[PDB]
């Protein structure tokens, strides 16, 4: 009978506890301000954001592609002269696909690579990714229409990606810019407020449930004095907001967010550089990310807070860099270290509190987080799917009289296939793009894996908005669609009203495209270099010779090209 | 009850949405949504033991510049699927799980080589003995021919994947 | 080692219970709702606000069915001088035995009196407020018109009713009628417990219903005796009480027909078909979970009643010779005798008080803007004028503070009025049977109304209530609204006497024959003979010529 | 902890919020903002032994037609308040005393009577003797003159309840 005492107290102490929490949520929920945001976008020229997006693979080195040596390089001429074939390509882009030895990787290579070779002709590049979507769709052998562009088994697609980049960038930079760099200002801003790991980066305001810091954390917001040094005493006030829970890093990293945002220059480029002093006798004291005080579980040390050191509101805390006095103040960053996730910890490691862990019981904030950043976010779809001036952007009405044209083509008596190629060809394979990697669009934009899910997350709500099935959504479906379930209807109206109105537009004679493509590609003829694409397409040409001379010889060849073909090999070799 | 992070990839539209709402809801509809990034999660006894499964729905393979490598990171099981009905979606699969084994950086790793939609026989592209050949040239790997429309071999997928995350 | 177990279905119940209301919280379709709305007639609308105590009773001042009667006419005379009146108010209001509702009572009364000549009464209750306004020696500007200590106050209410009954249904009350149906409609949507009336779905705490209750929605296929049949579909919840389907299955039928199935609920039974034959179902058979002096109401679940299951009706005079139930909503001890969902954890259900709360609150919205809202650019006469009186008042008193404004605004006309209209919604409508728990909703939408009136900035914490926070997000933007709403008034056009003359006549004509000056004035004498002493001893320092005196001498020799 | 339904009684403007948030929320602010309907709440202890308050906020007793009934039948405890500064509000206590004696149908009821605004000693038309002989009226119950603007007599109040709902 003496167990069942310590069994109600349990019981009773975890429900106040409880209680507590789930108190503590809906009167958070309720009472969340929008304390958020800018000005200047930090825009990308269009030779960085062009590079960006057909060669994500290797950042850096996608600097070799952006600009005489063409006159001397005649095999780069006849290359050229050899790729303006409508023939020669097809063949040459069919040939590849046709190979089992081509993978998705040498897919994206290849039409990233012709779309730089022919990015100075950029007529012909429409005509010709023209006639290999049309092959990839009239004569396509694994053909069930409603599943066209989905899987990547074609080079066509990926240059679909890119044409819709190059022929949108205007539209970017003018009309969906600003809410998309005001939404990831958002996000950032409101995953700032509260705690996240230093060692998970899971954080407790979020949009995902895998990204969520399930754990149970007491943080207070401490308004922080931050001293600048320039000698030993040399002081300049600045007003800092940080969490009681916040990791030594994580606080520099404020007041750095802080200080570029009142000076709009970095007081350091290197974080590592900076070390933070305290003041608690009226001395300043350096505190270091973990010292001989840091309790121990197992075999991992536990990370250095402010709560670690008692640091209270209005505290004054000093900023030293490396030429002041870090001749002994220098401190070695822990986030350094190979295995800092193995030898480290902030907020995790893996009876009360036992159930205090339930995952469930921190839900509400992704609602709440879905409440904070969701004005952005409505702001950044309308701007998507909406008509300045009752006009569509050119290559968005152009492209989709082409798909309506095809269908024509194919006779299809169901507007689904339609719909499904309207919504497969340009908010999948561009709009999500620029959605899920808005670092293609700006400078200095340094993405989080965490912020990368949110960014998924709120993709996936506007790719349901494309959705032609009303979605029963139970206790069986994700949560990733339950935060955004209630505000689909409405972007599914918008989508279907905005294809209408897309359709009813007037339709545009090739002399607008003249003007257009001719005004594109004298804008960007000079940026990047044909030549480096062209010895970087020679590679693809002589590695699949034979097929593509069958694919060419098949179709009757005239001997001019086959005549070509070998000089360039020629040209190449001598 | 552990907790079990089975993720599953693929190309565009082989059906590991499909397999995986089948394996959750137990229900099959034939529509059109491309998966962009999906979190299921399901309690499920496996061996006479109640485990708790967390089925990540990832995209096709290059639909869009995407953060592969982080769920490969953080994955304990993979079920890597393919439409027989499309051979290019089989072949797909090689660099596929060549990152995987790169970034695990070991060769023990929990793992199924599905080959979905085998209900469609008359529409069959991939032969079985392909994908089984190549579940063997994949170190012995575990290989099933699938069907979330006609309920085939659905379960055992991630259960075999928690029966190899629990084995040596 | 068996708190293991305990705990592990315990967290596992909890985990399914949030989970649960989220995905509810996220998957509420809105599907609630009208046609005509019953307003009541403006005699019964003015009866029910004079004498809200009086239920039935107020019928009796309603002439709609006194030359003869020489008293009337003298008292009515008496009270004609303003004099007289003021003496007597404020003489009457000097007094400790003057109870609160005799104060609500002289002013009804005095008001049905004076409802025939509204130019008297209006300028009446101008001196009589500035009275109790610049000449207040207990009293602060900024709290004038909050404590009932005055007749002018109730006065005021009446007067506002009046005056504002034509606003009413012109543009306020349709969306009120349509907030309590949304409402109503919304509760019944979720689980209800008969006991105690705490249903799921609500915008109160207290109203909460804080068990985990696995209920279902069905769509039963109800039959009508007439033998006789005729199909029907009703939605109800397998946690349902056997009144409650009857109560669902009325409800359908008086929505889809048009006219109402019955007057009386108690004689109507329901049957259910088991394998052929019709049993009919009671609200608590032999084998009922009793626990203790407790028992169990039969549920729809008790009988496993499956989706898509038939059900009869019977009425009192088809088969129900012998087929009968007896009521146990009846019993004196109800309560004490049977229990429902009642016989642990309250704010996990915090989030249905916000599920509703979006639910109903568009219609919210729709009366909030009506009731601040301008009809052609134009506010209502009576706002108009008197805050004309508000602001030449505040004028008169050497203030030069805009709050005392606002707050005397505030305190005047949504607080003495549309409080009384908003939880006060059968003040309104017809054939509106109260209950308890829209009330208490009403009382927290009624809340928020006012709160988007205060001057004071007061952020929300923890510590504050649920109902505050449960619409603070709201608040702000209204704030702003009713601010400006206020300033627009005052930027109105001055109202011109030969609007204000004809306005006050028309409705003075349009109900002179709907109110009995006898039974009021009858009524009204009474508090007279009761403080004669205050009222002459009042009367006679404010300066009384000898007609006064002489005209009330003989009042009282033609009432004794 | 136990659960423990107060409810606090007043003319328009007695002190009633105002003794409330001074109770819960610690703070006081002149505001001037009728009170409707507001069900409080507060982890509070009393003799030792902490338990969970419920407080319920009125509105002026006739600020408007109003739920006068159900809080007098379900409510438990009561604070019935009067103001220092208007004779009236303790002249209108009476009438609240005879209908919560009424509806609760006992002489046994919990309650407590409270002169607020004792700050006030310029503006005093009501006496404290005059409040304590209202006190000793009704069966000698207990009377705290409390001000909420100096945190006077103000827990004492839901304590002095919470007791008597006790003994
Ligand atoms: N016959 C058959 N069809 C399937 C099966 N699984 C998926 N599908 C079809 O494949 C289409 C796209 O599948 P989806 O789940 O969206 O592919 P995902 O990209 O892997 O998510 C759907 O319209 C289904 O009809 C299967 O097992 N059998
Ligand atoms: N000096 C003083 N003023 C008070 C006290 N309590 C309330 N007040 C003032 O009285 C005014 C009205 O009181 P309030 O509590 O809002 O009235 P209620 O909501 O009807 O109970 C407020 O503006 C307060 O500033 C007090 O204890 N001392
Ligand atoms: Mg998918
Ligand atoms: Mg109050």
């Amino acid at each position: 009978k003496q167990m069942s005492k310590k069994m109600n107290d349990q019981l009773e102490l975890m429900e106040s506890n409880i209680r507590r929490d789930i108190r503590q949520g809906f009167v958070d929920l309720q009472t969340e301000k929008s304390d958020l945001i800018v000005g200047a976008i930090p825009f990308l020229d269009y030779k960085h954001f062009a590079s960006r997006i057909f060669f994500p693979e290797a950042g850096t080195l996608t600097a070799v592609m952006i600009r005489e040596q063409t006159t001397v390089d005649e095999k780069c001429l006849a290359f050229a002269e050899l790729i303006r074939d409508k023939q020669f390509l097809s063949c040459f882009v069919h040939a590849l696909e046709e190979q089992k030895n081509f993978s998705i990787k040498d897919k994206c290579t290849v039409a990233s690579l012709l779309t730089l070779a022919l990015h100075g002709d950029l007529l012909y590049l429409t005509e010709i990714m023209e006639d290999l979507l049309q092959s990839l769709m009239d004569q396509s052998s694994n053909a069930n229409p409603k599943l066209l562009l989905r899987r990547t088994e074609s080079i066509v697609e990926k240059l679909l990606t890119n044409w819709m980049s190059i022929c949108l960038y205007g539209f970017l930079r003018e009309s969906v810019g600003q809410p998309l760099f005001l939404l990831v200002s958002a996000l950032t801003q409101q995953i700032s407020k509260g705690p996240v790991d230093s060692v998970t980066e899971k954080a407790l305001y979020t949009l995902s449930e895998d990204w969520l810091l399930c754990q149970a954390q007491d943080f207070e917001p401490l308004k922080l004095k931050v001293v600048f040094a320039v000698g030993e005493e040399i002081s300049e006030s600045l007003e800092v907001i940080a969490l009681t829970c916040d990791t030594i890093q994580q606080v520099k990293e404020k007041i750095l967010q802080t200080f570029q945002r009142k000076f709009g220059f970095r007081y350091t480029q290197q974080i590592r550089d900076i070390e933070i002093e305290y003041e608690k006798e009226g001395k300043f004291v350096m505190l270091q990310e973990v010292d001989d005080t840091s309790e121990i579980r197992g075999h991992v040390t536990m990370l250095n807070t402010l709560k670690h050191y008692q640091v209270g509101d209005g505290a004054c805390i000093k900023v030293i860099t490396p030429k002041i006095h870090a001749p002994l103040k220098t401190q070695n960053s822990v986030k350094d270290d190979k295995n800092f996730s193995i030898k480290y910890f902030h907020l995790v490691d893996p009876p009360e509190k036992k159930a205090l862990k339930i995952k469930e019981m921190y839900l509400i904030k992704l609602l709440s987080t879905k409440v904070a950043v969701h004005s952005f976010v409505e702001n950044l779809f309308k701007s998507i799917w909406g008509l300045p001036n009752n006009k569509a952007p050119l290559a968005v009405k152009y492209f989709f009289d082409f798909l309506d044209e095809q269908a024509e083509r194919k006779k299809i008596t169901d507007p689904d296939v339609l719909h499904i190629w309207k919504t497969n060809s340009l908010p999948l394979r561009f709009w999500v793009n620029i959605l899920k990697n808005p670092d293609f669009v700006f400078s200095d934009m340094e993405k989080s894996p965490h912020l990368d899910g949110c960014l998924s997350v709120i993709a996936q709500a506007f790719m349901d908005s494309f959705s032609l099935t009303d979605t029963h959504l139970d206790k069986h479906s994700p949560t990733n669609k339950l935060l955004y379930g209630k505000d689909i209807p409405q972007y599914k109206q918008e989508v279907k009203s905005y294809y209408k109105l897309v359709k009813d537009q007037t339709s545009i004679s090739s002399q607008e495209l003249k003007t257009f493509l001719q005004e594109e590609s004298k804008k960007h003829q000079n940026e990047f270099n044909e030549s480096a694409a062209l010895r970087e397409l020679y590679k693809y040409m002589q590695r699949y010779f034979t097929e593509i001379f069958q694919k060419l010889e098949q179709t009757d060849a005239p001997s001019n090209l086959k005549e070509n073909m070998h000089r360039v090999k020629e040209l190449f070799d001598n | 009850m552990r907790e079990y992070k089975l993720v599953v990839l693929g190309s565009g539209g082989v059906g590991k949405s499909a397999l995986t709402v089948q394996f959750v809801q137990g229900i099959f509809v034939e529509k059109y949504d491309p998966t962009i990034e999906d979190s299921y999660r399901k309690q499920v006894e496996v061996d006479a033991q109640q485990c708790m499964l967390e089925i990540l729905d990832t995209a096709g393979t290059e639909q869009f510049t995407a953060m592969r490598d982080l769920y490969m990171k953080n994955g304990q099981g993979f079920a890597l699927v393919y439409s027989i009905t499309a051979q290019s979606t089989f072949n797909d699969l090689q660099d596929l799980r060549e990152q995987i084994l790169r970034v695990k950086d070991t060769d023990d790793v929990p793992m199924i080589l599905v080959g979905n939609k085998c209900d469609l026989e008359d529409e069959r592209v991939v032969g079985k003995e392909q994908g089984q050949n190549l579940a063997r040239q994949w170190n012995n790997c575990a290989f099933l021919e699938s069907s979330a429309k006609s309920k085939i071999n659905v379960n055992e997928i991630f259960y075999d994947l928690v029966r190899q995350i629990n084995s040596g």
